[PDB]
């Protein structure tokens, strides 16, 4: 009786939200951006190839100086690369080799990683002893660690396969905030440029926008037909793009609270592993299972170019903070640095 | 804590042989390159030898090459300096210096206490030998180099050291602008090309000492004469 | 055209590669086993005989180092992280023979033995395990023999038309799982009958892994 | 017809062998992503193709004196160099093939103990040691490689032994032993042990996968031993026959020319044995193309 | 009473999401298009820089 009545009210609320979104859908992003000229063909060459990982690479993250990056592989090694020279700055042996994510702190003093061990380990890069040591192991998730992002040297947000995201206090080792509401494994998260909000994509084919300070879900974005594997904020923080197993990328707007554009091609039938934006946001770079990375025109939904330089699944990619280069990591155990030429 | 203790020094006859040891504790010894730097009595710093991490690269100063041998024992965390044919010119305090090299590292950050031995090229110029100073007043120290220390990679390999009276040298500024860990922010390094300035805002009693500028553009590493601050 | 510090940074990088190569060679001389199975299938008993989210067990047997990974605590979606184990030497799948007349506690309608078969079919025929051999353990041999006297195998498999004895019912169950192998050319299934007091399980794994090591050597050398 | 048939046989082998050996080198280099190979079998298989490629590049310099005029036009300086270079390629490829057969014996009959020393560093050391032994084994070749003045105004490059009446035996026998006899026994002994020790007592021999494994490895081990024997036995059988023979006849000369052609065929069939009989390499080759 | 407790939370969450202010898609689309135009010149991937200014020559 009471349960039946309540679940009927949820359907009414869902219809109310759907009608509200349809009311403000006066135009389409495609119609708005019809007049603008296309970006043309985007040609990027492999400037650097980072060799040394001996297993599949699952994650990489640029440092804020746009020169150092950290990559994680399931050979149990965290490696910090000097992308300009391809020199290895550090090689961090991981206690658990089943790492799925890695993050570089914006200060450059810390890196984080974690995988099937359900632990987010924080590593101190600046020690008087001259070696990288574990400073914290963040326990509390009951599923595998899928993504992590630093807010500062003391705060980090992690997403897990236990359907929850958590905000951690690194100094005390306790999760100050727990973000619940996903019904599937959360696979990725992206921080807003001001680090006051973050979006997460889960295996329930939905993307939720979370308030870091308040700790509740502000908006929920649906439209994908399969698990969301990747998510990335637009450079202004007012939009984000997702990548799913249905071979599509979608651009959602926070303020319009609905999907604006879909990035798919008929030839593409494989899942998407990673997504990122260029510095201006005009380019959306997505990594795919078909061993390639496709550069999309974000505004016009045109495939601007292809990065085809890997012999296995492109598992991760990232664009530098200055926008100078994009790195792609792959299951073939190599990282490559790409940029165009005049 | 990070420690570097030297031993084996003492009075030796000319033409003799002596073995210097540097025991390292509190840091990853095998990860750091090691230098020997000596200081003649009432004189400035002089670089002696270098052995890299993994012992693959070894450099010597021309004045000691062929007579001194530098070696390390990574399992025992000991640095060695085998000296032969010792001359009266070798009478100096020998310092053990650790230095690690990667992007953004701070070489020459820690020095040993030194051991005293008594026997019975880019030019770095510090023309101002002494500067009378008062606490709370801003002081500038100038250094010059015969060659441009700015490399094509954008780094300017100039280092600043402070040797307080009775103490070992301490790193203040590495690569001409960066501030070493544990150094107050009042110290600032500014330079261009061959002319460099070390600015000390709000001078204090601890800042009293001798300041040395060193170049790391190429070997042999050379030191300036040194600028002494006195009250 | 490298500075004095750039040359040292390149020398440091070569020291890192000298250790990454050293660690990679040592990692290639070790056996990695993905331990799978269902609840109350004797999986924990196998670990006890071979002594967070994932549990890794190290043991050395006859100058060979085994790393056995247990993922029983990972209650999340398997398809999201099952690809992390692509490349393990072998998969140890544990099936409880006595769990043929029993039913699932939650489902209350699916046979316990049929539950294992579906899991075995989805793992053996998984796209990440096309050429990965499977070491099949059939635990609770003694308990199955006692139950087969009272409870016939016809309850679990209606199509069974053989003698109601251990020597035939157990062999019939073995053929049922081996029949689920959808690629009988790229992989082989090593079936063993363990027990609560058996001590030859580790020897069987060593022999089964040894054959898997030989097969991989033949492929790399070009003979296969 | 003879003046056109012989160039066609050598021409077909030279072109086919170069493409086959280049394909193996190209595939392994692409497989290594332009870096030193980290796999011991890939180290041997790229060096074996290098030596075979050298043995084939010298074919035109060694066949123009057998089909067109039989006159050496490169002078005495090239006579010693090419003869020493040609002999080194034959000895090195045979020794690399012998080392690649013992490598497969250790990787199969001793899969656990051999992991201690089947490292890429040891493989490079072994191959560089094979070249050193190859140079030593061809020492009599370049010490006695002098021009032989044929009757008339024509001369040709050859081996001029100081005592051809007595030194002809040991020079022929030692090349037969070091390049054909001893390596063939080692290769044959290595592969039969592989076939007899390629399965475990636990392995389900009744299963199709085990039966398919034995059948494919058997026809790969047979071909490697058969190709080496077929391509080189007639050359040394005639080499041993000429010890008793004093005046060769036209048929014997024709057989000798055919025997040399089969010798160069060994360097042509070796890359194709790897391409055809190895499904893993064949599948990877298609993917890279 | 686990299902009834969960139902109240899910209904309460949908109330919060339904009370937010939504702008028109045309307004939201224009802002994304405007941002790309304003930052187009400082995007090296969109407009490749001269080789002298490229750290990855």
């Amino acid at each position: 009786s009471e349960l039946d009545q309540l679940r009927q009210e949820a359907e009414q609320l869902k219809n109310q939200i759907r009608d509200a979104r349809k009311a403000c859908a006066d135009a389409t992003l495609s119609q708005i951006t019809n007049n603008i000229d296309p970006v043309g063909r985007i040609q990027m060459r492999t400037r650097r190839t980072l060799r040394g990982h001996l297993a599949k690479i699952y994650a990489m993250h640029w440092g804020t100086d746009s020169r150092l990056l950290v990559s994680a592989s399931q050979d149990g090694k965290l490696i910090i690369w000097d992308s300009y020279t391809t020199n290895k700055v550090h090689a961090i042996p991981l206690r658990s080799s089943w790492v799925m994510t890695c993050a570089y702190a914006p200060s450059g003093n810390y890196v984080a990683c974690g995988g099937l061990d359900n632990i987010c380990s924080i590593y101190n890069l600046k020690t008087r002893e001259g070696n990288v040591r574990v400073s914290r192991e963040l326990a509390g998730h009951t599923g595998y660690l899928s993504c992590c992002r630093f807010l500062d040297d003391n705060q980090i947000v992690t997403s897990s396969g236990d359907t929850t995201c958590a905000l951690w206090d690194i100094e005390t080792g306790q999760q100050t905030t727990t973000f619940t509401g996903h019904t599937g494994d959360v696979m990725s998260l992206s921080l807003a440029p001001d680090t006051r909000l973050f979006v997460s994509g889960a295996c329930d084919a939905s993307a939720k926008l979370w308030d870091v300070r308040e700790g509740m879900c502000r908006q929920t974005f649906t439209g994908h037909e399969s698990d969301i594997n990747a998510i990335c904020f637009f450079p202004n923080g007012n939009a984000f793009a997702t990548g799913s197993d249905d071979a599509t990328c979608r651009l959602f707007d926070l303020r319009a609270d609905q999907e604006l554009m879909t990035y798919s091609h008929d030839n593409i039938i494989c899942g998407i592993t990673s997504v990122s934006f260029s510095k201006s946001g005009r380019l959306l770079l997505a990594g795919y299972d078909d061993f390639n990375c496709n550069v999309w025109d974000a505004l016009k939904a045109d495939r601007a170019g292809v990065l085809a330089g890997h012999d296995n699944r492109v598992s991760c990619l990232g664009v530098t903070d200055d926008g100078m280069a994009v790195a792609t990591g792959s299951w073939d155990s190599f990282l490559k640095i790409w940029n165009g030429s005049s | 804590d990070v420690q570097l203790v030297e031993s084996g020094g003492g009075l030796v006859q000319p033409g003799g042989s002596r073995k210097l040891s540097c025991s390292a504790s509190g840091f990853a010894f095998s990860s750091f390159g090691m230098h020997w730097v000596r200081q003649a009595p009432e004189k400035g710093l002089e670089w002696v030898a270098y052995i890299s991490s993994g012992s693959g690269t070894i450099y010597y100063a021309d004045t000691v090459k062929g007579r001194f041998t530098i070696s390390r024992d990574d399992p025992k965390n000991t640095l060695f300096l085998q000296m032969t044919s010792l001359r009266s010119e070798d009478t100096a305090m020998y310092y053990c210096v650790r230095s690690i090299y990667y992007y953004g590292s701070s070489p020459f950050d820690f020095w040993g206490q030194g051991t005293t031995l008594t026997v019975s090229d880019i030019v770095m110029t510090q023309a101002t030998s002494s500067v009378p100073v008062t606490p709370g007043e801003s002081v500038s120290i100038s250094c010059r180099s015969s060659k441009s220390l700015l490399h094509s990679n954008g780094n300017t390999y100039l280092y600043w050291f402070l040797q307080r009276p009775g103490q070992s040298p301490q790193l203040l500024i590495y690569r001409m602008s960066n501030l070493a860990s544990g150094v107050p922010d009042r110290f600032s390094g500014s330079g261009s090309g061959t002319a460099f300035t070390l600015t000390i805002s709000r001078l204090e009693a601890e800042d009293v000492g001798v300041y040395y500028c060193m170049q790391h553009l190429e070997y042999p590493l050379t030191f300036g004469a040194g600028t002494k601050l006195e009250l | 055209t490298l500075s004095a510090e750039d040359k040292a940074a390149v020398e440091r990088s070569k020291m890192i590669d000298r250790n990454l190569r050293e660690d990679g060679e040592k990692a290639a001389r070790e056996v990695k086993l993905l331990l799978l199975g269902a609840g109350e299938s004797g999986k924990n008993t196998i670990v006890k005989q071979m002594k967070t989210g994932i549990v890794e067990t190290h043991f050395t047997f006859k100058d060979l180092h085994f790393k056995m990974f247990d993922v029983g605590a990972q209650r999340s979606e398997r398809k999201k992280w099952i690809h992390c184990f692509e490349g393990v030497t072998a998969i140890i799948f544990c099936v409880a023979l006595s769990d043929y007349d029993l039913v699932l506690a939650e489902d209350e309608e699916m046979n316990r033995m049929h539950a294992s078969m579906k899991l075995f079919d989805s793992i053996c025929n998984n796209k990440w395990f096309t050429d990965t051999s499977i070491i099949l353990f059939l635990n609770k041999k003694d308990l199955f023999e006692e139950k087969i006297k009272k409870s016939p195998l016809t309850i679990c498999y209606p199509e069974y038309a053989g003698s109601n004895t251990y020597e035939e019912a157990a062999a019939y169950i073995q053929c049922q799982f081996e029949d689920l192998n959808k690629r009988k050319d790229t992989k082989e299934i090593y079936t063993h009958f363990t027990c609560s007091t058996d001590t030859k399980n580790v020897q069987f794994v060593f022999d089964a892994v040894t054959d898997v090591i030989i097969k991989n050597n033949l492929k790399d050398c070009g003979l296969f | 017809y003879i003046n056109i048939i012989m160039p066609s046989v050598f021409g077909t082998i030279c072109l086919l062998g170069i493409i086959g050996n280049s394909t193996v080198i190209f595939a392994v280099v692409k497989k290594s992503k332009l870096h030193w190979c980290n796999n011991v079998p890939d180290i041997f298989i790229i060096n074996l193709s290098v030596v075979d490629l050298l043995f084939l590049l010298g074919m035109p310099f060694m066949i123009h004196q057998l089909m067109g005029n039989g006159v050496w036009h490169f002078g005495e300086t090239m006579c010693t160099l090419i003869t020493a270079m040609d002999a080194n390629s034959q000895f090195t490829s045979t020794y690399i093939l012998t080392a690649m057969a013992i490598d497969r014996y250790l990787a199969t009959v001793h899969p656990i103990s051999s992991t201690k020393f089947r490292k890429p560093s040891v493989a490079t050391l072994v191959i560089c040691l094979l070249w050193a032994l190859s140079f030593i084994s061809i020492t009599p070749v370049w010490l006695y490689a002098r021009l032989i003045p044929f009757p008339g105004g024509a001369v040709g490059c050859g081996i001029r032994l100081p005592n051809p009446d007595t030194d002809l035996y040991w020079f022929t026998l030692y090349q037969f032993f070091l390049a054909f006899a001893l390596p063939f026994v080692v290769i044959t002994a290595a592969y039969v042990r592989i076939l007899q020790r390629m399965t475990s007592s636990v392995a389900p021999a009744s299963q199709r996968s085990i039966r398919l494994r034995t059948k494919r490895v058997t026809r790969t081990a047979i071909a490697i031993c058969l190709v080496f024997f077929v391509c080189w036995a007639p050359y040394y059988v005639l080499q041993l026959t000429q010890l008793s023979i004093s005046r060769p006849t036209l048929t014997f000369v024709y057989l000798y020319n055919a025997a040399i052609s089969l010798g160069y065929a060994n360097s042509c069939l070796n890359p194709f044995v790897y391409i055809v009989l190895c499904e893993t390499f064949r599948k990877r080759l298609v993917l890279s193309v | 009473t686990a299902s009834i407790a969960q139902a109240r939370k899910l209904v309460e969450q949908l109330k919060m999401e339904a009370n937010i202010d939504r702008i028109k898609v045309s307004k939201a689309a224009a802002d994304l298009m405007a941002y790309c135009e304003a930052h187009a010149k400082e995007d090296p991937l969109l407009t490749p820089v001269p080789a002298s200014e490229n750290p990855f020559r």
